[PDB]
């Protein structure tokens, strides 16, 4: 989430990040319910007080909510106790903004996003950038190994596929974010950026990139001024889900017909509807493949059908059912790298030793009727040179 | 009024 | 036209076989239990001085479910707890009304007793004729509304022309709120019916004089814990946890000043406003009531203040607020 | 979301008789101390929306239906508005020596009115919870009491708070409002301290409200008093028409003309 | 109800006031101070008035 992520930095970077400002507002508004009072308390404050009086204020009743929330502002390092005044740029610069100091565009965006999606699995019809290919290769849900071949899609990929678009695109930007420090582009000018977007050189690159995943559109040949699309703030089902694994998707883009067929076998192909068949074969390929029997049964139960949605659960349970089945099918072996020690001849010791093992934390099975143990290699050392010392 | 067993009222599959 | 400011109605329902059939979405027993629950809490929301008690009659036997009582809350539990009644046997009318005299023939001749039977199953089994009953309620100048459901019996159609209440049907289930909610309102006393002063005291809340100085420990009066202050007594001294409740040994009521202030409204009712769709030389385009911009062609106006007010505000004044915005000015 | 209600009671003789006396608290910072109370409510979530409604002897107004501070573009708008219209309310306004005490019952009533206006537009998904912070600065006025009485039992009724903060008198009246329908009440005494008050007693929402701990209750004297005196009675005597507390027995009470019969 | 209880002043404090909000928006200092502000805190707790 994009608490998470603030949480995720250090106070150098916070402090720059809390600039003008929006930024200021975007952090305080995503205070869950009770710091948002707080915040406002110590604000026409110059003196720090009490740690003692700020827990004394909520009632014993939903008391943890006091400490979750003052957890959360000490993580964002708003105040500190000096011993709880905020942070003077914090409370100057909050204090400037309290008082102080369209269809085309959705379309647009889902198209832009939708060819990104495209050029993700093989789809020959998708929009072609050396920097975009790079990007998601860097992003760790792709892998070309050569720059003369198209590349393929990582095990994290196909799953990235079928994430709804909200969280695949939040997914997209958070890793962006962490790969812009690296190749070299501040994180507080795109992270403010983000924030000032939901109301240099570096943001020029970083604002063509947005226009190429379709979150923003200058529409006048790249000028000053640029109009953010719905997704750059931050849909009816088409599926029809049968109790004989049967999927009857009513689908006109090539993707969901794409994003379906990764788990399912097509049978025929129709203008407003495509019947494709859940067997084993495709569910225990989309697993191999890499992805989760979860996301599949999410994938499906988000894009239902309006008639599958009167009926509880939407998705059929055998049909949910089954499919994790097919999961766990393929995982009855847990294979385990392992270390085993046998010929306990000093049976005493044994006990000993199986609480040295555990101690260390590299125990992984035991079996103490017959006297023997599994190590991980990676303390198989450690435990080879205490019996070595004895 | 004889309602049905578990097994069948609610799935059983671990995930 | 005078109304009756202190009334003591009685909410027969029928625990008839018939309440079991569903031509209303819900079941029809909980239908008229959960809307019964409406009435309720707005009775006394809009006549606080007033007390209601109900009945529920079935098996051709009518036992008192509640009774006469001023606290909301006590009689909606009731209907909570009624929701799971069985609803199996035949209701008796004499047995209901007989029940409702018995207890409503002591009460003071000042407040006007009232009666509304929910009347579901047509057939109305009883031990003796009714048309004795009938007189008598006459002379005990008891007021009996039925609202029958399904059906214009004529017995029940006597019943309230001849006793003087009103009778009526469900069309619908959205017409049966309309039908309950104008039996919330003080019926109009007719010729028949008289008026006298009623005695009532007002219990000034107390708390610990200084820092639990002479304190007045003490739990309830109808598990309560003790109580450092609460409502007393000019003559009973008794702590009474919440008001407005008759007095448990004078007989004298007690009612804080706001409940007497809360049923103004209906001696003074407000003049309807005369709807004119044109602008009509109205110069405002907002709203003056809500200031809100008139997006349809209607408008409302006092005979005194000469305001205007949309259908929103109108709709508003005439339904809770009962007052002229403007026109207190 | 929350729909806060400043009714602002901006009594320009109580108002100017501070600035004859020239005492250190003002209307204008009261304003403004409104004016920060109202950009912080909605600057706690994009949901919220608020309204500003002013008081005078005459009649009340609303004062609410790039960033060259810099501040957020939005809360701009509200400043320019409010600032301008007091300013309007205020310069501008006829005298009536007859008629010089504030009312507030009918501002209320046009505040009322406004979230039922309100209420109906909200679409379906998002339910609403609204409420009044009254800011009394004046005496209260003997006449209006049936009047304000009313409006109080209609916030009731919708569930709208009355979050009384008067200063410099405390409103026998008002302050029982706020009790009928759970709002809360201030009589803040360090008026240049006004904001913070409103900063940590009145801006949270009812939702958030129960889990915070504020000043406790105060005692209502619900008193009631005889037509003949004005007088506090601790026994009434009423009829089942006037229902009008009484001083003593009469053989007729006079707002009635009733044919009362002895017994 | 129940509830229980020269010219030239209306005039007088009328025209001073009409006078005063010609300078506006002194939010910067002028709503609050950490002085004020403090010792309202202090008043809210529960040693505080
Ligand atoms: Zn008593
Ligand atoms: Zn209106
Ligand atoms: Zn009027
Ligand atoms: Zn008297
Ligand atoms: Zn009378």
């Amino acid at each position: 989430n994009l608490q998470e992520f603030l949480g995720g930095l250090s106070p150098g970077v916070l402090d720059r990040l809390y600039g003008h400002p929006a930024t200021c507002l975007a952090v305080f508004r995503e205070l869950p319910s009770l710091a948002k009072n707080w915040v406002m308390r110590m604000l026409f404050l110059e003196q720090p007080l009490p740690q003692a009086a700020v827990a004394l204020w909520v009632k014993k009743e939903f008391s943890k909510a006091q400490e979750e929330s003052t957890g959360l502002l000490s993580g964002l390092r708003i105040w500190h106790t000096q011993l709880l005044i905020l942070n003077p740029i914090f409370r100057q610069n909050l204090r400037i903004a309290l008082l102080g100091g369209v269809p085309s565009l959705d379309k647009y965006a889902e198209e832009r996003w939708e060819v990104v999606l495209h050029f993700m699995v093989g789809s020959p019809s998708a929009a072609v950038s050396q920097d975009l290919a790079q990007l998601l290769s860097q992003a760790g849900l792709m892998k070309s190994t050569e720059p003369g071949e198209p590349p393929c899609i990582t095990s994290a990929g196909f799953q990235f596929l079928l994430l709804d678009t909200p969280a695949q695109l939040w997914y997209f930007m958070l890793q962006y974010l962490q790969t812009a420090q690296s190749r070299g582009m501040d994180l507080v000018e795109i992270l403010s950026f983000l924030f000032q977007l939901s109301f240099s050189d570096s943001l020029l690159n970083f604002l063509q990139h947005l226009r190429e995943f379709g979150l923003v559109f200058q529409r006048k040949r790249k000028s000053r001024r640029y109009y953010p699309t719905r997704l750059a703030i931050n849909q009816p089902g088409f599926i029809v889900v049968e109790t004989n694994y049967r999927l009857y998707a009513y689908t006109e883009s090539e993707l969901q017909i794409a994003l379906i067929a990764l788990f399912s076998e097509m049978l025929y192909r129709f203008p407003n509807m495509v019947v494709a068949q859940v067997t084993r074969e495709s569910v225990q390929q989309a697993i191999a493949s890499g992805i989760t029997a979860q996301q599949i049964i999410h994938f499906l139960r988000t894009r239902a059908h309006p008639v599958m949605l009167k009926q509880t659960p939407v998705l059929p349970p055998t049909i949910t059912d089954q499919i994790r089945l097919w999961e766990l099918e393929r995982d009855r072996l847990r294979f385990t790298e392992g270390v085993l020690y046998n010929q306990f001849l000093s049976q005493v010791d044994f006990e000993l030793l199986l609480a040295h093992a555990r101690e260390l934390g590299v125990l992984v099975f035991e079996n103490s009727a017959k006297r023997l143990m599994v190590v991980t290699p990676a303390g198989h050392s450690d435990v080879k040179r205490f019996w070595k010392r004895q | 009024a004889k309602e049905r067993p578990i097994w069948l009222r609610e799935s059983t599959v671990q995930g | 036209v005078r109304l009756g400011m202190m009334r003591h109605l009685y909410v027969v329902v029928d625990g008839s076989r018939t309440m079991e059939d569903q031509d209303l979405k819900p079941n029809r027993l909980t239908c008229t239990l959960k809307l019964l629950e409406y009435f309720v809490e707005e009775y006394f929301d809009q006549n606080p001085i007033s007390q209601i008690g109900i009945i529920v009659t079935k098996s051709k036997r009518a036992e008192k479910l509640t009774e006469l009582s001023g606290n909301p809350r006590k009689h909606i539990t009731s209907l909570k707890k009624a929701v799971d009644m069985t609803c199996h046997g035949e209701p008796s009318l004499y047995n209901s009304l007989s029940i409702a005299m018995q207890t409503l023939k002591h009460m003071p001749g000042h407040t006007s007793r009232e009666v509304l039977i929910i009347f579901s199953s047509l057939t109305t089994c009883d031990p003796s004729n009714i048309y004795d009953l009938i007189k008598t309620l006459k002379a005990a100048k008891i007021r009996v509304s039925v609202i029958g459901l399904s059906a214009e019996v004529r017995v029940c159609t006597v019943l309230a022309r001849e006793t003087g209440g009103t009778y009526h049907v469900i069309l619908d289930e959205s017409h049966y709120k309309e039908l309950l909610t104008h039996h919330v309102s003080p019926p109009p006393a007719s010729s028949s019916s008289e008026c006298s002063l009623i005695r009532m005291g007002f219990p000034q809340h107390t708390i610990a004089s200084l820092s639990d100085q002479d304190a007045k420990p003490s739990f309830s009066m109808a598990e309560p814990g003790l109580t450092l202050g609460g409502y007393f007594c000019p003559q009973c001294r008794a702590k009474y946890c919440e008001l407005p409740v008759e007095c448990k040994i004078c007989g004298l009521t007690l009612v804080s000043a706001p409940h007497l202030a809360r049923s103004y409204h209906h001696l003074f009712p407000l003049d309807a406003f005369q709807e004119i769709p044109l602008e009509e030389y109205n110069g405002e385009r907002f709203c003056y009531g809500c200031q809100g911009e008139l997006k349809d062609q209607h408008v409302y106006v006092c005979a005194v203040c000469q305001n205007v007010f949309c259908v929103d505000c109108d709709v508003f004044v005439h339904d809770s607020l009962h007052c002229c915005p403007g026109c207190i000015h | 979301l929350n729909l806060l209600v400043i009714v602002v009671d901006a009594n320009p003789i109580w108002w100017g008789k501070q600035a004859l006396k020239e005492s250190q608290f003002t209307l204008s910072k009261c304003i403004d101390a409104v004016m920060v109370l109202g950009n912080s409510h909605l600057f706690m979530n994009r949901s919220n929306k608020l309204a500003v409604i002013a008081s005078h002897i005459q009649e009340s107004r609303f004062l609410y239906p790039g960033s060259k501070d810099g501040k957020y573009e939005l809360l701009t708008s509200a400043n320019e508005v409010i600032v301008e219209e007091i300013k309007d309310l205020m310069t501008k306004s006829d005298i009536k020596g007859q008629h010089t005490e504030t009312l507030l019952a009918g501002s209320l009533a046009k505040a009322l009115c406004y979230i039922h206006r309100m209420n109906k537009e909200v679409k379906d998904n998002q339910e609403m919870k609204s409420r009044i912070l009254v800011i009394k600065a004046a005496e209260d006025s003997a006449l209006q009491y049936m009047n304000f009485m009313n409006v109080i039992f209609a916030a009731q009724k919708q569930n709208i708070l009355i979050d009384a903060c008067v200063l410099d008198s405390d409103s026998g009246l008002l302050q029982q409002a706020c009790d009928i329908t759970g709002g809360l009440y201030l009589k803040v005494p360090q008026m240049p301290s006004l904001l913070q008050y409103l900063l940590w007693v009145f801006l949270p929402d009812q939702d958030q409200r129960s889990q915070l701990i504020l000043p406790p209750p105060v005692h209502v004297d619900y008193r009631a008093a005889c037509f003949c005196h004005r007088n506090l009675i601790e026994i009434g005597y009423v009829c089942s028409v006037c229902l009008s507390i009484f001083c003593n027995f009469s053989p007729i009470c006079t707002t009635c003309e009733t044919a009362f019969k002895i017994s | 109800g129940p509830t229980p209880i020269t010219s030239q002043d209306i005039i007088n404090s009328f025209q001073s006031i009409r006078q005063e909000m010609e300078a506006y928006t002194p939010k910067l200092t002028q709503v609050l101070s950490s002085s004020a502000a403090s010792s309202t805190i202090t008043a809210l707790s529960p040693g505080g008035a």
